[PDB]
C-alpha cells in the first residue's frame, strides 16, 4: 500500500512535523488514516488526527466511522488488527515509524 | 491540509 501522505511529502518534511508535533503534544498520538486502496469504503480526505494517547482504538474506531458513512470496518497497523481495548498510547509505541507518525490502514475486509 | 485534534482533552 502507498499513503498519499507519503508520496506528498518526503521523510525530511514528516520527520520535521513529527519532531514538532511530539514537542507540542506530548499527550495526543499523531495518526495518519488512509482507506485500503481496494477497499469499496468511502475514502477519507481528512487523514491527519492527533488524539488523546489515553483514547482506545474502539473509541478511535467509533469517531472514524463518523467520518466514513451494514459495513465492517477494520484497522491494520503494520499488517495486524489491533485490540480494540489498546489504548492509541501503547499502539503509538508499537507501530510507530521513523517520522514518528503512526499509519493506520482501514478496509471492509479482514 | 491542517492536523486535526479528535476529540477533547
Amino acid at each position: 500500500m502507498k499513503w498519499a501522505y507519503k508520496e506528498e511529502n518526503n521523510f525530511e518534511k514528516r520527520r520535521a512535523e513529527g519532531d514538532k508535533i511530539r514537542r507540542k503534544y506530548p499527550d495526543r498520538i499523531p495518526v495518519i488514516v488512509e482507506k485500503a486502496p481496494k477497499s469499496k469504503l468511502h475514502d477519507l480526505d481528512k487523514k491527519k488526527y492527533l488524539v488523546p494517547s489515553d483514547l482506545t482504538v474502539g473509541q478511535f474506531y467509533f469517531l472514524i466511522r463518523k467520518r466514513i458513512q451494514e459495513d465492517a470496518l477494520f484497522f491494520f497497523v503494520n499488517n495486524v488488527i489491533p485490540q480494540t481495548m489498546t489504548t492509541m498510547g501503547q499502539l503509538y509505541q508499537d507501530h510507530h515509524e521513523e517520522d514518528l507518525f503512526l499509519y493506520i490502514a482501514y478496509s471492509d475486509e479482514s | 491540509s491542517t492536523w486535526e485534534i479528535l476529540a477533547d482533552d
